[PDB]
């Protein structure tokens, strides 16, 4: 009774442009802006205490 | 992908990473028996619980190894024996 | 209609319909025992790997340690002149030696662990 | 090891060449723009309309073929449904063999097809007969329902509850990998 | 990359589009030493169609007849009310 | 043998015919019901089909996020602005200072918050 | 540009939640049965099963002394003899009596059997697990012998 599963079901994604790359590359920003903000939060923290 | 030295990495990913679920299971449920027992000793108790041990048998008839309570047939003016 | 010439054809029975929807010849559990019982068979490769993996990595400890335990042994009873000349080149030899396990690990190491992607 | 030769002078000629027409004979026979569509022969309109059009307000594209009789069938009531429903979404008219990356876009993979689109990846439904029931009035009655249910959520939750899904970060690489172009990536 | 002086050379981009089909070639396809064909009962279209030749002819006239229609939209795979007309055939 | 072999083809076709009406069944019963929509498609096509479309790319393991970085090699005359050139110029050289400084305090924190063990007092 | 004015970034959480178990039930639906239900269902139900009772549960390595103290396990399937150094696990409030009777089937069990863990005997009205906390801490391994002296 015929095939009843599609390709994409076996072969593998591409193994350059694949889900969890664009997926990544995709939220970059986001967690830029995350790290970006906690570090800022830190050092400025060790800055108020370290320079009096 | 993968290759031959990194059976170590593969068995080990395989035979754990199922088990996380479980594991998280029982870390909530030791939650939820510290939290009844907490309620429980507030509610109050005739002789104490200890928090953190297996077992808690203790009664007004049982010691607290699972042993009847020896000289607890009479009643005493102060009051409980323990 | 377009259809309905063919979907007149499909007309099932109730015994065919519990048949159905129970999934016979459709689930195979004994089709699910054999793929329990391959990948569980399947195991045995990680095993292999990582025997092989574990000798190419010691092949030069061993080498380093052993052999040098033994020309320790000798060098502990020699004490002439003409057996000490004769077993300098046994130790050179030894060290011509530890280098080769060197490279052959080196090789099979650069072999197990090359992944594609 | 797998391989498919690159192409042939017949694959890369005209899919759409002219054919003779008969006189006004043949015509007589016993069964015997457009002002409100916009026919679409350009991936540069396609990809327009896609991300800026669709964003505005949702569109509804007829996917279609020559060969195929269904499409004949079914061109004349999507015109009628276009000329209904005009004011509250765009309408396009598409050939596949014409304007492939637009039906690889739209994940088609049989002709005639309705796709309604709104942000891209919010609200992409498409309707079509693979097995070969359905006619042009099923088609176009789905179609309606599809256009109805989008334009409430799009009023639901003040305008939100409409925003794209994967293709904000895929951008559609995975369906087309030429999209890497247009993104500006390396290809060395 | 490669610490080469010049990775945007022809030579490089060929070697990794054949080192590419290679690499997908010998991680998808059924051959002798199988990285991804195992365990399987149920094909995907393009295995199923490649072992069994006399499935493709007769889901492909089928397709052609009962959808007049081009080879190019052959479906991935069929339904299963045409599916049983063939059998009944 | 001929008529004991033509009534097993007529007993297979027979099977035949019930794996069908089971088959019907079993469709339209319960997968044209649990069928997905669609919405929630794999969102990419088989690099086959890409091949024969011809779409496929093979290239880029890497990439570059801001056309600011993608034109470089092509501008020729600024590939990159004074602004950042001036930045740029601050990392000359690797900084062995701060290698120093970020591993002292380390291993200072590694040996002396997280790595104690008893030792004895007599 | 990022995130849009009047949604919220819990909207945003809901939303990727129902995305991805749409593409899960979609990935389930288009696979094998032959591996999606095993591997989905009965591998991950015995290891959530058997980490949990290890994890949570205590139990005790049961030994019997002479042979012909042995149950008769000739009868229920998967196991028609007995072997000693066997993993039982119990509960908190399991008394000796109970894990005898858990031993040998609820039927009549011989004459002045009594346990025992590293040489010191328990009473059968007691409770296995403070019993082996007082006489074998970290030790529970159980041994039933016939105390007629
Ligand atoms: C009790 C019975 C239990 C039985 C199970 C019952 C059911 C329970 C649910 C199922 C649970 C198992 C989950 C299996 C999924 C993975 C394996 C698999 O087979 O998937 C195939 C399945 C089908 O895939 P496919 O058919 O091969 O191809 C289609 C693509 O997947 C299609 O891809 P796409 O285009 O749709 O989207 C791309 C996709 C990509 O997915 C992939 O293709 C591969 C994903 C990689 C997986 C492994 C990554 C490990 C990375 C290492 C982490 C290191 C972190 C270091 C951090 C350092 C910083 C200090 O994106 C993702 O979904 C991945 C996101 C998470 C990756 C996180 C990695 C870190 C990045 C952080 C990003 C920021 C956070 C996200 C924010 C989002 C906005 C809110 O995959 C999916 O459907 C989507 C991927 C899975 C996403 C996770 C789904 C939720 C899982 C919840 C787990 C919680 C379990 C605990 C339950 C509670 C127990 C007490
Ligand atoms: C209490 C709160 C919680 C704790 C937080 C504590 C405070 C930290 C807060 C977070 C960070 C600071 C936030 C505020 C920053 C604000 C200032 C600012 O914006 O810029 C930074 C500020 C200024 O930045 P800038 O304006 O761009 O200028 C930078 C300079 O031009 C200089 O640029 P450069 O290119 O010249 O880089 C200099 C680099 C020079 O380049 C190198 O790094 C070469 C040497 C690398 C050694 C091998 C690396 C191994 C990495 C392992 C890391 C994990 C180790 C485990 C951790 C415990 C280790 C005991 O030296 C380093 O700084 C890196 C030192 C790495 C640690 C050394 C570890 C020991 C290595 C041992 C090797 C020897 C082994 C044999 C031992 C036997 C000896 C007998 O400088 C920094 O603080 C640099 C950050 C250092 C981070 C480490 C470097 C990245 C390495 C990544 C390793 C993987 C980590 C994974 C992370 C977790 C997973 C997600
Ligand atoms: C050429 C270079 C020149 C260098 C010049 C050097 C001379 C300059 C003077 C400074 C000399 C360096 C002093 C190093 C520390 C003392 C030596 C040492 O490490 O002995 C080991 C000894 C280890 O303790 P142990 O009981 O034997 O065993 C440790 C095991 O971990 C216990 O095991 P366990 O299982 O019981 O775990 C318990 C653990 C549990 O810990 C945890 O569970 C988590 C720990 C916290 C994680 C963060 C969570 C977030 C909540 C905290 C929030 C903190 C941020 C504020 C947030 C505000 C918003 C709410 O509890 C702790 O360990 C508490 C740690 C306390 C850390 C907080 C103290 C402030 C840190 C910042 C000090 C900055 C000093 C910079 C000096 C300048 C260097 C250039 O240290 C201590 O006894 C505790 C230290 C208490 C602080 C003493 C500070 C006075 C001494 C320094 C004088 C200068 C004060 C300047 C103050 C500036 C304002 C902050
Ligand atoms: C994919 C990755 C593949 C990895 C392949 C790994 C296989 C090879 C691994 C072998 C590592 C062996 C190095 C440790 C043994 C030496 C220890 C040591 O330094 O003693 C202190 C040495 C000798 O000290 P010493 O003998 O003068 O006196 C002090 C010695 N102690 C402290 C021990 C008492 O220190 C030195 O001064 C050495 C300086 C000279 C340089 C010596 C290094 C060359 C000899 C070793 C080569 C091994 C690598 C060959 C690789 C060939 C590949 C083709
Ligand atoms: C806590 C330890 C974490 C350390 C390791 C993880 C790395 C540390 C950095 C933070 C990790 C999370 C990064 C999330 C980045 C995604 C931001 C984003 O905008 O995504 C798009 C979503 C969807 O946006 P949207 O589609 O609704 O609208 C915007 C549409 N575009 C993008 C087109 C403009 O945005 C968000 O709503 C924010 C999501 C992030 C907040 C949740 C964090 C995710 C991690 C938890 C996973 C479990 C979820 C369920 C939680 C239930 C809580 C009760
Ligand atoms: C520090 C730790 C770092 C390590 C990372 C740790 C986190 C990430 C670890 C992930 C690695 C392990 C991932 C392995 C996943 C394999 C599981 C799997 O894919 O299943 C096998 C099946 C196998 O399918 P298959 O058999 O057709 O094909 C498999 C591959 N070939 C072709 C080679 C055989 O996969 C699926 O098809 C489904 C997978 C998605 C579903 C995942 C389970 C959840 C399902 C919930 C939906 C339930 C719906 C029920 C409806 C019932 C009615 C219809
Ligand atoms: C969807 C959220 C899921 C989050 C995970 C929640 C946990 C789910 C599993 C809970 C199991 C509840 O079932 C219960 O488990 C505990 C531990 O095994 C057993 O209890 C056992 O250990 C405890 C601790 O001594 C005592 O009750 C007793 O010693 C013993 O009976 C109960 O006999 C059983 O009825
Ligand atoms: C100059 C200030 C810089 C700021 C640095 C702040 C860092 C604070 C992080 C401290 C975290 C230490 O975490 C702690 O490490 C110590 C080891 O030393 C462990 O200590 C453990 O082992 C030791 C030795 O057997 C025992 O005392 C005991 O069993 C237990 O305390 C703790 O189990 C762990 O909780």
């Amino acid at each position: 009774f015929g095939p009843t599963l599609p390709d994409h079901a076996y072969y593998g994604e591409h193994a350059t442009y694949n889900y969890f790359v664009l997926f990544i590359r995709g939220m970059r920003p986001y967690l830029e802006k995350i790290f970006g903000d906690c570090a800022s939060t830190i050092k400025n923290a060790a800055v108020a205490v370290y320079r009096p | 992908s993968t290759s031959p030295g990194l059976a170590f990495a593969n068995l080990t990913l395989l035979l754990d990473v199922p088990q996380l679920p479980a594991i998280w299971a029982v870390n909530a449920w030791r939650e939820l028996n510290g939290l009844f027992t907490e309620m429980k000793t507030l509610a109050g108790t005739s002789d104490l619980l200890y928090p953190s041990n297996r077992y808690n048998p203790q009664n007004e008839k049982t010691n607290r190894m699972g042993r009847p309570r020896k000289y607890n047939h009479g009643e005493w003016m102060f009051g409980n024996s323990y | 209609r377009p259809g309905q010439g063919s979907n007149a054809q499909f007309q099932t029975s109730l015994a065919d319909k519990t048949r159905g929807l129970l999934g016979v010849g459709f689930l195979r559990p004994t089709k699910m025992a054999s793929f329990a019982a391959t990948f569980l068979l399947n195991f045995r490769f990680y095993f292999m790997y990582m025997a092989r993996t574990t000798f190419q990595a010691v092949r030069p400890l061993l080498a380093f340690s052993v052999f040098g335990e033994v020309m320790k042994l000798v060098l502990a009873t020699m004490s002439s002149g003409l057996f000490s000349f004769l077993f300098s080149f046994v130790l050179a030899f030894e060290v011509f030696y530890f280098f080769l396990q060197c490279y052959i690990s080196y090789t099979f190491l650069t072999m197990f662990f090359t992944v594609l992607f | 090891s797998f391989a498919i030769p690159p192409a042939n002078a017949a694959a890369l000629a005209d899919p759409l060449p002219a054919t003779p027409t008969p006189p006004p004979v043949f015509e007589a026979v016993s069964s015997a723009a457009l002002k409100n569509v916009e026919e679409v022969s350009t991936m540069e309109r396609y990809e327009a309309a896609v991300y800026e059009e669709s964003f505005k307000k949702p569109i509804v594209c007829l996917f279609f073929a020559r060969f195929s009789l269904q499409s004949k069938v079914l061109l004349q009531p999507f015109l009628d449904f276009a000329a209904s429903a005009s004011n509250n979404a765009t309408f396009f008219l598409i050939d596949c063999d014409r304007v492939p990356r637009a039906a690889y876009h739209a994940r088609v993979e049989n002709v005639p097809s309705l796709v309604v689109m709104k942000g891209d990846d919010a609200f992409r439904q498409t309707i079509t007969d693979s097995v070969g029931v359905k006619t042009a009035g099923d088609l176009i009655q789905e179609a309606r329902s599809a256009l109805d249910q989008v334009l409430r959520l799009d009023q639901q939750e003040g305008g939100t509850k409409l925003q794209p899904g994967v293709s904000s970060y895929t951008h559609h690489i995975g369906v087309d990998n030429l999209n890497v172009y247009r993104k500006g990536w390396p290809v060395a | 990359q490669p610490g080469v002086v010049d990775p945007e050379a022809p030579q490089e981009v060929e070697a990794f589009k054949q080192a590419w089909h290679s690499r997908m070639g010998k991680f998808n396809d059924r051959s002798d030493t199988p990285m991804l064909y195992a365990y399987m009962n149920e094909l995907p279209s393009w295995e199923y169609y490649d072992l069994h030749r006399s499935a493709f002819l007769e889901h492909m006239t089928y397709f052609l007849v009962r959808t007049g229609g081009d080879f190019r939209f052959f479906p991935e795979m069929p339904p299963w009310q045409w599916l049983a007309h063939m059998e009944n055939l | 043998i001929q008529h004991w072999n033509k009534s097993y083809e007529k007993q297979v076709y027979s099977e035949s015919v019930a794996l069908n009406r089971t088959f019907q069944a079993r469709n339209q019963l319960v997968l044209d019901r649990l069928k997905p929509s669609g919405a929630y498609r794999l969102p990419a096509v088989d690099y086959k089909r890409q091949l024969s479309r011809g779409t496929l790319v093979e290239g880029a393991d890497f990439y570059l996020p801001t056309a600011q970085e993608q034109q470089r090699l092509a501008r020729h005359f600024e590939p990159y602005s004074e602004q950042e050139q001036e930045e740029r110029r601050k990392f000359r050289f690797q900084s062995i200072s701060v290698y120093l400084a970020v591993a002292l305090g380390a291993s200072f924190v590694h040996d002396y918050f997280y790595q104690r063990r008893p030792v004895a007092w007599c | 540009p990022l995130g849009v004015k009047g949604r919220s970034v819990f909207a945003g959480m809901r939303s990727f939640i129902g995305q991805r178990l749409g593409r899960l039930y979609d990935s389930f639906y288009y696979s094998q049965s032959s591996t999606k239900y095993v591997m989905v269902f009965l591998f991950p139900a015995g290891i959530f099963y058997t980490r949990f009772r290890a994890d949570t549960k205590l139990g005790y390595h049961v030994f019997i002394n002479e042979e012909k103290l042995y149950p008769d396990y000739s009868q229920n399937y998967f196991d028609t003899k007995w072997t000693n150094g066997r993993k039982v696990y119990l509960d908190d409030e399991t008394t000796v009596e109970q894990l005898k009777a858990q031993i040998y089937g609820g039927k009549a069990a011989p004459e002045n059997v009594k346990v025992a863990c590293r040489g010191r005997v328990f009473e059968d009205a007691d409770n296995v697990a403070m019993a082996v906390r007082a006489f074998c801490k970290r030790d529970p391994r159980l041994l039933l012998f016939q105390d007629n002296l």
